[PDB]
């Protein structure tokens, strides 16, 4: 009847009495996010409120236990979480607010829609409408009304709820003791009690910023060297000192820079690395990719998706007629139902993001035998790691030439690999500052340093500092563009993406050696490499269990993140670009801008 | 006799026990072939322990028994001799030397509805282990603290019965599996239950 013991067993009965009730909510919140009503809505709320007072009502239980007297770490650690108050603290009113603030924003993303100034009567959603304009358009004022119009009558929205979103998430950040909501965001890297591997919230902005440093010299090139690209494509509207227009970047923000592929190709002569017209030409479609990448993962002696997945899963868009939110969602419900939401294009990028969320599902079954609160990634940036493990490997032309997406007779060369090279720097390179910066926002407007006046302000001024971005129209207090990309609208934490960055090359250096890949690292393609796959699934069986500075030392041997494999990859390219660069300016001025005054 | 065994009564019925409180038939006065049931070949587990199925054919007892429930995929693996976990300590122990068969099949278009079906229960705390073949259906409140509990659930006091949640989406780990346990006894009695 020891302390110990009494915590053990009401863990116990928690675990067994707290999976159905997450898994009504998991799926009432499935039933919303395929098919927006209001009263999916009504009965999303109902699943949720339910289990938010259930947690209440343990938490009263778990705050009863003495913390300090659990020996074991994951049985303390278990104990710690139910603890925790969560949004209790909120008054019911401000409780419920809330979450009427933030369905309202989720659903404006997924079914905001932006009508043509000729035409009234044609209206253009996000998906698939406005990010097809982005990702495919040539014509400057095209993709300046996209992305201008969606700014103003979307983001305008979202303004006036951002504003109470931030008040009311850093009351309830503030009342479980975290300085504020950013805090408590970067509190999943958090990592105490364990002498030499403990990680301290703080220590995140740190590490971020020190490591961010060792990027700008890669970058500055490879922005110089597609803005001197950009100035032949767009030909007045590019200054040769000046940032980069938002709207000329591939996307709707300007994330990933994949898109600007096709206008700076190296080598356009050599056969095309972009797979996108083969997987159309060979009439692929969003089954074929998805078996694709299950027939990837089993290579590497990874389960096959459950007969539940393929069930269960949306995997194009459901049609005008049920109103989806098309963002790539992949979905651990519990109990065993593992799904992915995804609109899925017959586009490379697809392909390779079809990897993607599903690496994240093969993490969510691995740690399935884990206790109810350790079924999770290590940290936020593990988990969106496991899936570009995968993508570095599909994307490499031995692959592709593997899976019969090149011709049979295509052979690498120097020129090729640069191809290669490019492409995965404007995705994976490029996204950097642009993730950074975001993230930075947010803290800063969290922890109070931008006051409500100058948050459009401050954002540009960012914008065209870290990133190297102008905005191509001047935006008052009235907007609220962080508010138009999913994640900032959506609640959920940005900084996971520049971590798992880091974090992909470490793996992918630590499996390349299980695999015994001998060469540049830009050719692993592990396949057909169990050695690899049981190295990679030895750390996800973990989930949560372990401290993920340990978890990482496990397998790639370093206790925290490191940027040289990162810088490693590239480094061909690097030398490239700068020879390339060599009469052009690198670096901007924040000064020039394509407006008046 | 020739009377063929009411397999098909425990087999094929409509609904079955709660594991908790698992349900045995006495099969007497019958010719039971054994064969007939594995060549039905539905069952995803049929394992027989201490006899040969073979063998068990040609074989008579004084009285045959079959115990009926259902429980959770992977929670079949316990329905097994020496086994540990959640339903062999509190539930259904199976002795460590056992002559018998264990038999199960998915249930899952059966036994699942959708919203989810609550009527099937399985025991979660319990004193001590289960001896192999005790069956315990106490409602008491069980206890876990030096505080006592007034016959309520609370701090360190929690209902020893917990519910099984089935729903068509459920993974295969927990879907619902139907068990049948084939006992046979032999006593200073005449045999009643022959095969051919
Ligand atoms: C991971 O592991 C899988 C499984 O081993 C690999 O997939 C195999 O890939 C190889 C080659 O890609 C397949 O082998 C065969 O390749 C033939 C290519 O022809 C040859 O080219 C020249 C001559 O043209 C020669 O040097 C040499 O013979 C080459 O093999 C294909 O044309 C064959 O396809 C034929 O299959 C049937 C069988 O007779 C014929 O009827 C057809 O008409 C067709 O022509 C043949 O398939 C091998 O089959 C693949 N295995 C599987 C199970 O699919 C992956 O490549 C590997 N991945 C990585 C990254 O290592
Ligand atoms: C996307 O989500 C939307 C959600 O809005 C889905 O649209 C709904 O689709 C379902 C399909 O199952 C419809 O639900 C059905 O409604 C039937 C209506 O029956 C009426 O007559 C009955 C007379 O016997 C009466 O019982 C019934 O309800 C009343 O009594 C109930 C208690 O008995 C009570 O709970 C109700 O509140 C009400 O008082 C109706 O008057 C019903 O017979 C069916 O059993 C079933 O429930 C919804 O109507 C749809 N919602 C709409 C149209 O707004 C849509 O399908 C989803 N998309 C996809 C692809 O699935
Ligand atoms: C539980 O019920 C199922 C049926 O719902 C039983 O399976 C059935 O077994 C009988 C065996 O006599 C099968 O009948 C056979 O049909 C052929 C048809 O050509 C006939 O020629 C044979 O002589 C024989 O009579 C029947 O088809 C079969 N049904 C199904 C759907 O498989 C099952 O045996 C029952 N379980 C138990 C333990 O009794
Ligand atoms: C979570 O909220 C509860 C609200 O009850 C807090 O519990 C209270 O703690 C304060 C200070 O310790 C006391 O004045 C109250 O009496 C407590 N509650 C009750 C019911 O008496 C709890 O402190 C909060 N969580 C944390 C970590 O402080
Ligand atoms: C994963 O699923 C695939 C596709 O269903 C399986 O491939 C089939 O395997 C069976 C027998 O193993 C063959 O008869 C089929 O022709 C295969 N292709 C199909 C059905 O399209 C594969 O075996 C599964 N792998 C694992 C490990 O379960
Ligand atoms: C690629 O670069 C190597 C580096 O040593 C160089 O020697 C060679 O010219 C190139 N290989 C080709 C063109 O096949
Ligand atoms: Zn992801």
């Amino acid at each position: 009847s020891t302390i110990e013991e009494q915590v053990e067993t009401f863990l116990d009965n928690f675990n067994h009495k707290a999976e159905d009730l997450f898994y009504q909510s998991s799926l009432a919140s499935w039933n919303y996010n395929t098919n927006i009503t209001e009263e999916n809505v009504q009965n999303m709320n109902i699943a949720g409120d339910k289990w938010s007072a259930f947690l209440k009502e343990q938490s009263t239980f778990a705050q009863m236990y003495p913390l300090q007297e659990i020996q074991h770490l994951t049985v303390k650690l278990q104990l710690q979480a139910l603890q925790q108050n969560g949004s209790s603290v909120l008054s019911e009113d401000k409780s419920k607010r809330l979450n009427t603030i933030l369905n309202t924003m989720s659903t404006i993303y997924s079914t905001g829609k932006v009508c043509n100034p000729d035409n009234p009567q044609e209206c253009l959603l996000l998906e698939p409408g406005l990010n097809e304009i982005m990702a495919n358009s040539l014509d400057y004022n095209e993709r300046l009304w996209a992305w201008e119009s969606w700014r103003s009558e979307v983001g305008k929205q979202l303004r006036p709820l951002y504003e109470e979103y931030v008040v009311l998430k850093n009351e309830m950040a503030r009342a479980n003791h975290y300085e504020d909501y950013g805090d408590y965001w970067r509190g999943d890297y958090e990592v105490n009690g364990v002498d030499g591997y403990d990680y301290s919230r703080g220590q995140l902005i740190e590490d971020v910023e020190h490591t961010f440093e060792e990027i700008k010299p890669l970058y500055e090139h490879l922005h110089a060297y597609v803005r001197a690209k950009l100035m032949n494509a767009y030909p007045s509207y590019i200054s040769p000192i000046g940032c980069l227009p938002a709207h000329l970047l591939g996307d709707m923000w300007g994330r990933f820079w994949t898109n600007l592929y096709s206008l700076t190709v190296p080598f356009g002569q050599k056969p095309n690395i972009d797979v996108t017209d083969a997987m159309v030409d060979q009439a692929w479609d969003a089954q074929r990719i998805f078996k694709e990448a299950e027939k990837f993962f089993v290579s590497v002696g990874l389960p096959n998706m459950t007969q539940g997945f393929w069930e269960n899963s949306m995997l194009t868009d459901p049609g005008n007629v049920q109103k989806a939110v098309c963002h790539p969602t992949a979905w651990d419900l519990g109990k065993g139902d593992f799904r992915i939401l995804m609109c899925t294009k017959v586009t490379m990028d697809d392909f390779l993001t079809a990897h993607h969320e599903m690496g994240h599902i093969q993490y969510d079954m691995a740690y399935a035998a884990q206790p109810f609160l350790l079924r999770n990634g290590a940290n936020e940036g593990f988990h969106e790691a496991v899936g570009e493990i995968m993508s570095l490997s599909a994307a490499t032309p031995k692959h592709l030439k593997s899976i019969g997406l090149l011709s049979p007779d295509f052979q690498e060369d120097n020129e090729t690999e640069i191809n290669f090279l490019l492409k995965q720097a404007l995705t994976i390179v490029g996204t950097l500052p642009f993730t950074y910066m975001l993230e930075k926002w947010r803290w800063m407007v969290f922890k109070g340093e931008i006051p409500k006046d100058q948050w459009m302000k401050k954002w540009w001024e960012m914008k065209r500092e870290i990133v190297g971005v102008v905005e191509p129209v001047p935006h008052d207090e009235t907007y609220c563009d962080p508010a138009s990309l999913f994640h900032v609208s959506n609640d959920y934490s940005f900084i996971r993406y520049y971590t798992r960055t880091l974090y992909q090359f470490q793996f992918q250096e630590a499996l390349c050696q299980a695999a015994k890949h001998e060469g540049p690292l830009h050719k692993c393609d592990i396949s057909n490499s169990t050695e690899a796959g049981q190295k990679l699934f030895n750390m996800l069986r973990l989930g949560k269990s372990e401290p993920w500075t340990l978890a990482l030392e496990n397998v790639v041997g370093a206790k925290n993140m490191n940027v040289r494999p990162l810088l490693n990859y590239f480094e061909p390219l690097f030398t490239w670009l700068k020879d390339q660069n060599k009469n052009s300016f690198v670096g901007w001025s924040t000064d020039w801008s394509p407006y008046a005054d | 006799i020739t009377n063929l065994c009411p397999f098909g009564e425990v087999f094929n019925a409509t609904r079955f026990a709660s594991v908790y409180a698992w349900n045995r038939k006495r099969i007497s006065n019958c010719v039971a072939d054994y064969s007939v049931l594995y060549n039905s070949a539905s069952f995803s587990t049929f394992k027989c322990y201490g006899v040969s199925p073979t063998k068990l054919n040609d074989l008579c007892f004084t009285n045959v028994y079959a115990d009926s429930f259902v429980i959770r995929g992977d929670e079949v693996r316990q329905i097994a001799p020496g086994q540990t976990g959640k339903i062999a300590d509190y539930n259904y122990k199976l002795p460590d030397d056992f002559t018998g068969c264990v038999i199960a099949w998915n249930s899952n278009n059966l036994d699942s509805k959708v919203g989810g079906n609550y009527n099937y229960l399985y025991r979660l705390f319990r004193k001590s282990n289960l001896k192999p073949f005790e069956r315990d259906i106490s409602t008491e409140i069980y206890q876990a603290g030096s505080t006592p509990c007034n016959g309520v659930e609370g701090f360190n006091c929690y209902f020893p019965l917990q519910s099984y949640g089935f729903q068509p989406t459920n993974g295969v780990g927990y879907q619902p599996y139907r068990v049948v346990v084939l006992s046979f006894e032999l006593l200073h009695a005449p045999a009643t239950v022959c095969g051919p």
